[PDB]
């Protein structure tokens, strides 16, 4: 939301100094002259910058800062002196930074100078190349700092590389003149023997390594995984790396960004990846709800190649319909709250299917109308208004 | 073949090459079967005729002969559709060609070719001729790299050596013509003389080279008249092969003994016989030098003593199979120049890039499973631009 708004119009400036922001058509000196979208993005950027301050100075020290502010205010709140002490209930920026420096011993003045006083987000364009001879991974990260909403980042940058030997984090120093970052790569001895490949968490899984390159061990790369800067990343992986990142990652933002990047690769391996995500309980439900729409877009792009039925129809009849009647939907029992959301989002994406004539097929429209006719809600303890409203959608 | 040589020519050189004296007859004799008949038919016609007649003028059976003859003579451009009348110049020359307008020599040719082959091989005693040496060096079968030291023999040299005399001489003359064009000698004038044989400064030099090769011999202190030898127009065996890789060759000329020693170990040399052994060492030595088992087998078969001709096959299966297996035992490294890309993103997009390097001729190896295309540095400035254009198209 904030990178869309700041690249759209100028930027949000937390803590201006009194104009400080002249790129935008109102004055930021008073709350009653702000646009309402600017007020909403102001609150949004403020809580993300506080998450960044928690990233630099750990969460227990952050809660100690907040407790110190509240305790000064509550010793202030019981005095009777007319504001000799009632102004300890008012916080400022300098007092907040001083309380942070009191509890931690680190000051955050570079982070405050970059993300508060400066009003911009950063844009990262990354592309890699694997050097087989020296066994290194040559990243190439360049910033677009000449757009109207952007600024230049010179700090450190975390990158997480999943190779066959596991998941390794690397810190890159991205100075102004930097372009190529050579990080080292590990072995490929988990392709010699079939062993399980260890993940970002402690677990390990069986991966189908037939799509991987023979010479490179690395399975996927993620630039800034923890969202530790206010950034927009445009990484150029290969399509099998996006499919491996969709399947076997233990991070929902990486599964979402792989869904978002698989729309450019309409190959049938990506259809298999999104269909395996859709069938998979123990995936987070908002990833499967995105995989519905991604599968609809991919299915629209590979018409005159699609083999069987329309997308997600057989999957809907496998998950939510009767075993004896495929075209009759099961009676509504909405007590699971994840297959309820997936059931009410799957025909909405299924209706975006189009034939070679650019008209929605009469197999999906008939399916949606049979979902509407055979709807029986006399048996669940929950209402049907959102599911029926999504059927109209 | 001569058909290949003449097919590899332009119309402008072809019509000029169709000289009055002989060319119209020498090229006629090339016509394998039927095109002779059609040439005779429409030798007397001044009016072109429709192609359908020629098409239907051969029965349904054996039509492939009709199409192949028509294609061959279309390549030779003997006629033109003109809408199939023959070329007027060829018609006139052919009408003028059709009722219009030694024992010591063969030995000389044999001896001259034998001494030429002796020089080709590392024979201490051989005929000396700087022009012949440089001609053989530039023919592609010899490389010197050091004028002071005598030139060595390249890999193609051994293969050329093991060929039979007819094909050997024919290929040598083909290379002679190809290098004649490079050195600037007119190709048509020299070529017409070869055709005239089977019935200027450049002419004198060419005849001198032919005499050095032994095809012709003036015999009169280099007079205008010449008496071509048998080889100019265009024998029993002596080797006996045992089942224990033993060769008994009734050879008196050192050339045959040298040729056998090229791929066999010599044991004894009698006045009218020589004993050699075909061992792994000798055979693999020849293979490394460049020969392949096919040349050795063909050489032994062609120089097969009459005693072993009765048995079928002439060459024992054990010897032939052993030679072939010995050659197979060796498989060898290669050399090329290339550059490789990576991170090709979409699959259907990588298939379009494969056709760019294949049409230009800079593609070496492709990989659709990993997306891995090797591009030679000679055309690197053209593939990258195409890739950039594709990226721009998105």
């Amino acid at each position: 939301k904030i990178v869309a708004y700041e690249l759209k119009t100028g930027g949000v400036l937390l803590h201006p100094i009194f104009n400080p922001a002249s790129h935008l058509h109102f004055s930021i000196k008073h709350p009653h002259t702000l646009s309402w979208e600017y007020y909403s993005m102001f609150q949004c950027k403020a809580h993300l910058v506080m998450r960044l301050i928690e990233n630099r100075i750990s969460m227990e020290f952050m809660l100690q800062v907040f407790n110190k502010l509240l305790s000064l205010a509550s010793t202030a709140s019981s005095q009777k002196f007319q504001s000799h002490m009632w102004s300890q209930m008012l916080v400022s920026t300098s007092g907040f930074l001083k309380s942070i420096s009191n509890v931690s011993g680190k000051d955050i003045q570079p982070l405050i100078k970059q993300w508060v006083d400066q009003s911009g987000v950063v844009k990262f364009y990354g592309s890699f190349a694997f050097n087989r001879k020296r066994n290194v991974l040559e990243l190439e990260i360049k910033q677009d700092y000449t757009s109207p909403g952007t600024q230049k980042y010179v700090g450190p940058l975390k990158v997480t590389v999943q190779e066959l030997d596991g998941s390794f984090n690397h810190t890159l120093q991205i100075e102004e003149n930097s372009l190529k970052h050579d990080i080292p790569c590990h072995s490929k001895s988990r392709r010699n023997k079939k062993k399980k490949i260890p993940l970002m968490n402690g677990e390990e899984v069986d991966m189908d390594l037939s799509a991987m390159d023979a010479d490179s061990p690395l399975l996927w790369i993620r630039i800034d995984p923890d969202m530790s800067v206010l950034r927009k990343v445009e990484f150029e992986q290969a399509d099998f790396m996006w499919q491996y990142q969709l399947r076997y990652e233990r991070d929902v933002v990486a599964q979402q960004e792989s869904i978002l990047a698989l729309e450019k690769f309409p190959t049938p391996a990506s259809r298999l990846a999104l269909t395996d995500i859709l069938e998979q309980e123990q995936c987070f439900y908002r990833v499967r709800m995105s995989a519905c729409f991604c599968l609809a877009k991919i299915a629209n792009s590979m018409v005159s190649t699609w083999t069987g039925p329309p997308a997600m129809k057989s999957l809907f009849t496998r998950m939510f319909c009767c075993k004896s009647c495929p075209n009759i939907v099961k009676t509504n029992n909405f007590m699971s709250f994840q297959s309820y959301f997936l059931q009410k989002t799957m025909p909405v994406a299924m209706a975006l299917l189009r034939d070679v004539h650019n008209l929605c097929p009469k197999e999906v429209l008939t399916f949606i109308l049979d979902l509407i006719k055979y709807n029986d809600n006399r048996k669940n303890k929950f209402s049907d208004n959102y599911y029926r409203a999504e059927m109209i959608d | 073949n001569l058909q290949e040589f003449l097919g590899g020519l332009s119309p402008g050189v072809l019509d000029r090459l169709y000289g009055h004296p002989a060319t119209c007859l020498a090229v006629f004799r090339e016509l394998p079967s039927l095109a002779k008949n059609w040439v005779m038919r429409m030798l007397f016609l001044e009016q072109p005729l429709p192609q359908a007649a020629v098409a239907l003028w051969v029965k349904k059976e054996f039509s492939k002969a009709q199409e192949e003859s028509t294609g061959l003579l279309s390549g030779l451009r003997i006629w033109h559709t003109q809408l199939l009348i023959l070329n007027p110049i060829f018609r006139q020359n052919l009408r003028i060609a059709l009722l219009g307008g030694v024992p010591s020599l063969d030995k000389y040719a044999e001896e001259r070719w034998e001494v030429v082959l002796h020089f080709m091989v590392g024979s201490p005693s051989a005929a000396v001729s700087q022009d012949l040496a440089q001609l053989l060096s530039q023919a592609g079968l010899m490389k010197s790299t050091e004028p002071g030291e005598p030139p060595c023999i390249t890999s193609a040299g051994f293969q050329f050596l093991l060929l039979d005399t007819p094909a050997q001489l024919w290929y040598f003359m083909l290379q002679y013509l190809q290098t004649a064009q490079s050195r600037g000698m007119d190709l048509v004038e020299i070529l017409s003389f070869l055709f005239q044989l089977s019935f200027s400064d450049s002419l004198l030099n060419f005849l001198q080279h032919l005499r050095e090769f032994g095809l012709v011999f003036q015999r009169k202190r280099k007079s205008r008249r010449y008496y071509p030898t048998r080889l100019a127009i265009n024998q029993p065996g002596f080797i006996v092969v045992e089942t224990n890789y033993r060769l008994y060759a009734y050879t008196e000329s050192e050339l045959q003994i040298a040729l056998i020693a090229l791929f066999s170990e010599m044991l004894y040399r009698f006045p009218n016989m020589v004993v050699a052994q075909v061992t792994r060492e000798s055979v693999q030595q020849a293979i490394a030098s460049g020969i392949t088992a096919q040349q050795i087998i063909h050489f032994l078969r062609t120089r097969a003593h009459p005693v072993m001709l009765k048995q079928t096959p002439v060459l024992p299966p054990t010897i032939t199979d052993q030679i072939r297996l010995w050659e197979l035992e060796r498989d060898r490294l290669r050399f090329t120049e290339g550059v490789l890309y990576n991170q090709f993103l979409s699959q259907v997009d990588f298939e379009l890039l494969l056709a760019h390097a294949r049409e230009l001729g800079v593609l070496v190896f492709e990989n659709s499973a990993k997306r891995l295309m090797v591009v030679t540095p000679a055309g690197h400035s053209d593939v990258k631009r195409f890739w950039k254009r594709q990226k721009h198209s998105s």
